């Protein structure tokens, strides 16, 4: 009923492993060596648990382990359990076991677990009941008696907060392995292995394709192939190049490029406010390296964007300075700057007004998210004037970033003119001839000094000083 | 011993691949935060917790 035929599924039919690779032929050594295992007295461990984001194929690692372990494979979702009726669920898992138990030596997947491993008394209704009985009765079946030291069970799960601490406790589920999203070479791997079914060119560099799509699973990347099939017959050209995949990565991370009727100065608009945006992101450090500049409107966005892509290594750690939010902030208030130095005050557009409470919001989330210097931090005080004061500061933030805004366009007028002029004439634009106007009428930005040169500078101070000090100590004492 | 250990409090949360180019901006960072706590806890001594 629950056993499946034909689980020809390896390690080789599955990228992106990595070294949860070795703990998959661990458990095909726990399938296999496992007389030396208990030889030497260690209970082979039943519960192992894969925890990660949807999409990168927990299940085809099931039938990747399975088939190499050579056992029978079980595969059952986790939904059928729960039902409106009380002791079916329980039976079934008394039947899934008791199969599995007899079919042994096998291995057993139960996916999403987190339907029916939910903490028991967090809903009141008789599907709680029944999640309780079917809990209880997998947990029996788990541990509860002796009977199964060949049976092992594999799960996949989401959210590893929602389940029983009960079903965490060691010798139910102690082995927990997290899959985590496929970095670069994870990504150039999974689309290398997709791709192995269609016809595919010598000159393809997957390294391109990998560094446009960051941070995406592998099923994105599954999709990236399945759009490297359907888009090459409208030109009908020969053999499959990168710049289709490319092409195709750019229609999936934002939507598919369709075209309006449109007027010069809507062209002119969008053109000054990515043409703000750029600008103000290549003279700060965190946001340098714009790759694209286009006022195409795409699904969503009339308006068109600024492509960068920063170090992603502070950012998820938390390492971002103080001062890198102040880059950003006066970022988001440059279209707003550009649109008053342009048009005039009193023709103020409300074209920024997506990126200008960006801005505010981001100022309100430093101003108490302690990174300030009123005191020192102190997101949290007790009388209604700090209380008062606390949003005084994010908007007095604001205006100096805004007024650094107008600064910095202000210094940057023919650059400005041409980058716009460029962008209503060509309606898009890539980093190399970007960057050569940004060259070719660039003002100067003198760059402040990175940690090291001031750790450097004030340890040579520091040195001066301390050996001053030990001369005016020997030769006063000497 | 002191692997089993350090699974079985659990440690490690991101469970990835651990290969990534430290910067020394944030070595340095690290290692000037430990620093200072050594500093503050040896000049005010902790008479249960060195």
């Amino acid at each position: 009923e629950y056993l499946e035929r034909g689980v020809d599924v390896k390690f080789t039919d599955v990228a992106g492993l990595g070294k949860i690779r070795l703990e998959l032929e661990e458990i095909v050594k726990f399938f296999t060596h496992g007389e030396m295992y208990r030889r030497r007295g260690v209970k082979i461990p039943g519960g192992i648990l894969l925890c990660g984001p949807p999409g990168v194929g927990k299940t085809l690692l099931a039938k990747a382990v399975a088939g190499e372990a050579g056992v029978n494979f079980f595969s059952i979702s986790a939904s059928q359990f729960v039902e409106i009726y009380v002791g079916v669920g329980a039976s079934r898992v008394r039947a899934l076991y008791q199969e599995a138990r007899e079919n042994a030596p096998s291995v057993v997947f139960i996916d999403e677990l987190d339907a029916v491993g939910r903490e028991r008394g967090l809903i009141k209704g008789s599907g709680g009941q029944e999640r309780d009985a079917t809990l209880n009765q997998l947990l029996v079946s788990l541990d509860g008696f002796e009977g199964r030291g060949e049976v092992i069970t594999i799960a996949s799960t989401n959210r590893p907060d929602i389940l029983d601490p009960a079903l965490v406790r060691p010798g139910r589920f102690d082995r927990k392995i997290f899959i985590p999203k496929p970095g670069l070479i994870g990504r150039m791997e999974i689309l290398q292995v997709h791709a192995r079914k269609k016809p595919m060119a010598e000159d393809l560099d997957y390294m391109a394709v990998a560094s446009m799509t960051d941070g995406m699973v592998g099923a994105e990347l599954a999709n990236i192939v399945e759009i490297a099939a359907i888009n090459m017959m409208r030109d009908g050209r020969t053999e499959l190049t990168t710049d289709d995949l490319l092409q195709a990565a750019q229609i999936e991370e934002r939507g598919m490029l369709d075209r309006k009727d449109r007027s010069l100065e809507t062209w002119r608009q969008v053109a000054i406010n990515e043409a703000a945006m750029a600008v103000v992101a290549v003279n700060f450090p965190d946001m340098k390296n714009i790759e694209f500049l286009t006022i195409n409107p795409r699904a969503g966005r009339e308006l068109g964007y600024v492509r960068v892509k920063m170090d992603h290594i502070k950012f998820k750690e938390g390492m971002l300075s103080r001062q890198s939010i102040l880059d950003h902030i006066t970022v988001q208030l440059a279209p707003r700057a550009a649109d008053e130095l342009w048009y005039g005050e009193d023709q103020l557009s409300t074209i920024w007004a997506e990126t200008s409470d960006n801005a505010r919001s981001a100022a309100r989330s430093l101003v108490l998210g302690g990174l300030s210097d009123k005191h020192h931090g102190l997101n949290n005080f007790w009388v209604a004037d700090r209380i008062n004061d606390i949003d005084v500061e994010a908007l007095r933030i604001l205006n100096m970033c805004y007024e650094r805004a107008k600064e910095i366009l202000g210094r940057n007028r023919t650059l400005m003119d041409e980058v716009v002029e460029k962008l209503v004439q060509k309606k898009s634009l890539t980093k190399q001839e970007f960057f050569t106007l940004v060259e070719l009428y660039g003002s100067s930005k003198p760059m402040p000094p990175s940690i090291l040169e001031l750790r450097k500078i004030k340890r040579l101070e520091l040195e001066e000083m301390v050996l001053k000090l030990d001369m005016t100590t020997a030769r006063n004492s000497s | 011993l002191l692997e089993a250990l350090k699974r079985q409090k659990g440690t490690f949360e991101t469970g990835q691949e651990d290969s990534t180019e430290v910067p020394e901006e944030l070595k340095l960072r690290l290692a000037y935060r430990e620093a200072a706590v050594a500093v503050l806890a040896c000049y005010l001594p902790d008479q249960y917790r060195p």
